[PDB]
């Protein structure tokens, strides 16, 4: 999901947004 | 803003950074 996306590939701040409460 | 390659404990730093006051969930795969 996003925590590997992250990692293993490059993510944007607009996704990490996906997270927050 | 530009993508980017996050690790670790570095990810819940960003993740900090965009969610700030609204909190957030951290779900890695198991
Ligand atoms: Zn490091």
């Amino acid at each position: 999901g996003i925590v590997e996306q992250c990692c293993t590939s490059i993510c944007s701040l607009y996704q990490l947004e996906n997270y927050c409460n | 803003f530009v993508n980017q390659h996050l690790c670790g404990s570095h990810l819940v730093e960003a993740l900090y950074l965009v969610c700030g006051e609204r909190g957030f969930f951290y779900t890695p795969k198991a």
